[PDB]
């Protein structure tokens, strides 16, 4: 509706003065001694963080021109979340560095489309650097390290998630659930398994909590429910003839085939137990192909060319021997060909190079892992309930930063790379004056994360970074040991990833950011 | 055990149903269609009504029939196969070489 | 192999369904309609009913009739060709010349 | 369109495309990712729904005669005609696959004229003199080849003359 219009200095005054409040409330956590901020809510207890991100999205002002300010530096610490899952603070704080120089030029009367471009070639240019001072992440101890510095300094949580990577795989998959103990438990999961349970609690086979443990069982799968159809006798009875016991997957088994079912696995005729098929159906069709595969079996083509009595006993998939209890179904290891179950690897190959990237490579990566790989559960532990969210989302900070280190590797921390890579930019000009100035202000908002992490630790900023910038290669201040020497022997580690694409995101926002004439908002 | 049918009626078995041979080289997947051929097993003593003689079934065992599935076609498992009982009016035809 | 009927039975085929030569020379299209036109493929040996004379049926091979189609038509494929099987009683009417 | 990377790329789409899936997953000639390659298939085009009505047996048959594979457009295709199809398809008696029309009324219908004209096949007009069996292999259209995925249909080429495809392109000067 009607506006309130804000042109040059006083629109880009309150839009700093709003930027400066969202980067002072994340500054405050960032680095070993980084401190934590609660946020409120009405709905319960409040949550308190060390993580920059979470902080930021809850950042509103009063001001409608500061709010737009801090809205737009907001992103920056979104997107940095949304790449690598760590280093949002960091990236806060080059935004704060850039957009204030920055803006410091504009007032100078220099033309800010040319400062923009000077700050976008810069960037380009340190990103090629980082590249350079990237080293791989492969050994166990380096990916503590990313764990541990990641987790604000915490050597047991590296520990535990370097041991779960080796143990899992490359493509296996990592999550993180809540502790019933005050200590941080790792549960790892191999072979193939899902969230089902039995439909015939009668059917226990040895252990009792709903266990059914199968040996050379045959696996049965289908795509219809078995209400009053069932026929399917010559099959059961092939089974019955095999003297083997029989695993079924479909969408549903009623109570007349399990009740005819029950009698017969009591006396020993027969031992079978019915599972229902994963839960969804485009979701559990598209698992079943793969769960037979996997099993050397055949799944039944209601809808192609297969029918309930047809199907022939070697039809059936084959397994070691399976688990189930009533909340899950595993089976111990199908019996298929090397190639096969490759092959169905290889054709997730499409699957993996999806577009959708969130959700769809989650989901994916999990059945992937599945077919091939390992699965593994982080508990973690903690008094009450507020620390255990804390101790959690570092946890999965680490969880991210380790899956970014392997990837992209990693560089010296405390700042340490993006000041060390500053010098060799050094060199770096363009078009124009202003051009030049706009490098030359990205080079110095470089610098601000090494000293943000000394000003968190009550030392001086300025000091340490000329011993710093007087130091060579990996050579750095540990603000957690406060003295000088080789941040990799520190054990401090930054992956490459993170520091990227926080130089990256923070830089992109700010540059169209201190370009800004007039703002429009409405009326108080 | 082989049925004997209670006069005019007759135990037939049914056929294949939408064999895939239709139209000449294209597979036609079942979906949900029935046939009306099969096979005489067993033939009655012939149809009682109107006293005066019992005539016999024009038929004969082993023939290959066309008949009319309808309500008066019962349904029995013979040695664990399938058998369909129906009188002489029920079948519609006889199928010859 | 062909068809033969269970007497009082007939298998009869129809023509064409709605042809374009009505009112003249216009074309008038399929308005999702049927035809009660057909010919006698085949004679069945004759009505059974009442014991005594199995009379035979008036219609020879060949005719070209008109039919009630009711219930009692029911339909067979034959050699992968469409036929109508019906009793005497059900055919109405003759087409000679 | 947005980017996923930080750098500008540009595409370019030759001949006829549209935004169609197939409602076969099952019937993929090649290449993953549902990827359909027909070489020299028969394209039909019709305006009706196919379910439990099979009868258009003879003009498939036909195809199979051929020995080549055939392209379906229509309303839409539910599992009875798919379900022989993918068996068939499967053992190689016939190489089929079938996708649904550009999506509206108004808006398929008038895009199905032009498909047809540029492959040289013939419009089944279900409103007009032509019935589901009533239509030679004559009728189906010809393409050098055609690519579905399961967001999209592509031809890669449709036979058909110069004067029909600038005549299509003619009549288009109204619109
Ligand atoms: N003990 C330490 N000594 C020196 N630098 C550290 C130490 N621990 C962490 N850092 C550095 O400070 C950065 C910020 O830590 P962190 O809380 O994880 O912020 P992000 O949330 O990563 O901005 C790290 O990425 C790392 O380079
Ligand atoms: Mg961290």
């Amino acid at each position: 509706a009607a506006k309130d219009v804000k042109f040059g200095n006083d629109a880009r005054v309150k839009m700093l003065r709003g930027v400066n409040v969202l980067a002072d409330a994340v500054k405050v956590t960032l680095g070993p001694k980084g401190r934590n901020v609660v946020l409120d809510k009405s709905f319960g207890a409040p949550t308190i963080t060390k993580d920059g991100v979470s902080v930021a999205r809850e950042i509103e002002l009063e001001d409608k021109f500061e709010n737009m300010g801090a809205q737009m530096v907001k992103e920056v610490a979104s997107k940095a979340n949304d790449a690598a899952g760590d280093g949002t603070t960091t990236a806060t704080v080059l935004a704060q560095a850039i957009i204030t120089e920055g803006l410091k030029a504009v007032a100078a009367g220099m033309n800010p489309m040319d400062l923009k471009r000077g700050i976008d070639k810069a960037v380009t240019a340190a990103v090629e650097e980082l590249k350079a001072l990237s080293v791989p992440c492969s050994d166990s101890k380096a990916i503590a390290q990313v764990g541990t510095i990641s987790a604000n300094s915490d050597e047991t949580v590296g520990k535990l998630i370097a041991e779960a990577m080796d143990k899992v795989g490359k493509e296996g998959v990592i999550t993180v659930e809540d502790g019933t103990g005050l200590q941080d438990e790792l549960d790892v999961v191999e072979g193939m398994q899902f969230d089902r349970g039995y439909l015939s609690p009668y059917f226990i086979n040895k252990p009792e909590t709903g266990a059914v443990e199968l040996e050379s069982p045959f696996i049965l799968l289908a795509d219809k429910k078995i209400s009053n159809i069932r026929e399917m006798l010559p099959v059961l009875e092939a089974v019955a003839k095999a003297g083997k016991p029989l695993l079924i997957i479909a969408e549903d088994v009623e109570g007349e085939a399990l009740a005819t079912l029950v009698v017969n696995t009591m006396r020993g005729i027969v031992k079978v137990a019915a599972v229902k098929a994963p839960g969804f159906g485009d979701r559990r069709k598209a698992m079943l192909q793969d769960i037979a595969t996997l099993t050397g079996g055949t799944v039944i083509s209601e809808e192609i060319g297969m029918e309930l009595e047809k199907a022939t006993l070697e039809d059936l998939g084959q397994a070691k021997r399976v688990v189930i209890n009533k909340d899950t179904t595993t089976i111990i290891d199908g019996v298929g060909e090397e190639a096969a179950i490759q092959g169905r690897v290889a054709q997730i190959r499409q699957q993996i190079e999806e577009a959708t990237s969130d959700y769809d490579r989650e989901k994916l990566q999990e059945r992937v892992a599945k077919l091939a790989g390992g699965v593994a559960v982080i508990k973690v532990g903690a008094a009450t309930e507020v620390e255990m969210k804390e101790k959690k989302a570092r946890v999965e900070d680490a969880l991210h930063a380790t899956r970014a280190a392997v990837e992209e590797g990693v560089v010296a921390g405390g700042g340490v790379a993006l000041i060390r890579v500053a010098s060799k930019l050094a060199d770096l000009r363009g078009q124009n004056e202003d051009q030049n100035v706009g490098i030359k202000v990205a080079l110095r908002a470089m610098e601000a994360p090494l000293r943000q992490i000394v000003l968190n630790c009550g030392e001086e900023p300025s000091v340490v970074a000329n011993t710093v910038k007087g130091g060579d290669g990996n050579y750095g201040y540990n603000a957690a040991t406060e003295e000088y020497g080789n941040m990799i022997d520190m054990g401090i580690l930054d992956p490459t990833k993170v520091t990227r694409s926080a130089l990256q995101y923070a830089a992109s926002v700010a540059g169209l950011m201190i370009t800004t004439e007039c703002m429009v908002t409405d009326l108080p | 055990m082989n049925i004997r049918p209670l006069h005019d009626r007759v135990i037939v078995k049914r056929k294949e149903v939408e064999t895939k041979s239709a139209g000449g080289i294209v597979l036609t997947g079942s979906a949900a269609a029935k046939s009306t051929r099969g096979e005489v097993l067993a033939v009655g003593n012939g149809r009682i009504l109107e006293n005066g003689e019992v005539k016999p079934l024009d038929v004969k065992v082993g023939d290959i029939v066309i008949f009319n599935d309808g309500y008066g076609v019962k349904s029995e498992k013979i040695d664990n196969e399938e058998v369909l009982i129906m009188s002489e009016s029920d079948i519609l035809a006889i199928v010859e070489a």
